């Protein structure tokens, strides 16, 4: 899983 | 990388079960930072993608908006521009995303499951704190879906 970092 | 790779990159999110890929959002965003001269084209594409993608993907559509939106927003504060009226500017792009963000949010929250509905709430918090979109717009959203 290549996720989106909320930053 | 040219606009066709932006389209192709964005078209490829359809083969992702989650609809989320940080590398590709980082590709789009880097591209968005190098092609503000054609931001109007980039913007309606990512605006339209959120309207048309499948239901489980709507969070990632809003992730792409968050990623490009908050990098364009970081430019206007480093550059002190509010050209909300001038095409080809970061100020204009955010103004464009803002005029449609509620319709995008009502639809994204509506068509998500409880898990993704939660993560949209997290997004509303960051935008509320970043100043990305007008707080009144997010409040209308929060008052009807998250409360
Ligand atoms: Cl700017």
């Amino acid at each position: 899983e290549d996720p989106y970092d909320l930053n | 990388m040219d606009f066709q790779n932006f389209v192709a990159t964005l078209e490829s999110f359809k083969d992702l079960k989650s609809g989320i890929s940080g590398s590709r959002i980082k590709k789009l965003t880097t591209y968005a930072l190098d092609h503000i001269d054609i931001e109007s084209k980039i913007i309606s594409l990512i605006i339209d993608y959120s309207r048309l993608c499948p239901d489980s993907h709507k969070l990632g559509s809003l992730y792409i908006i968050d990623s490009i939106g908050r990098a364009y927003l970081d430019e206007t504060r480093s550059n002190s521009n509010s050209s909300s009226n001038k095409p080809g500017t970061c100020a204009h792009a955010i103004n464009t995303l803002g005029e449609v963000i509620q319709e995008l949010l009502s639809d994204a929250i509506a068509k998500s499951n409880q898990d993704h509905k939660e993560k949209i709430r997290m997004l509303l918090d960051i935008w509320d704190r970043s100043g990305l979109f007008q707080k009144s717009y997010l409040n209308a959203i929060r008052s009807k879906c998250f409360a």
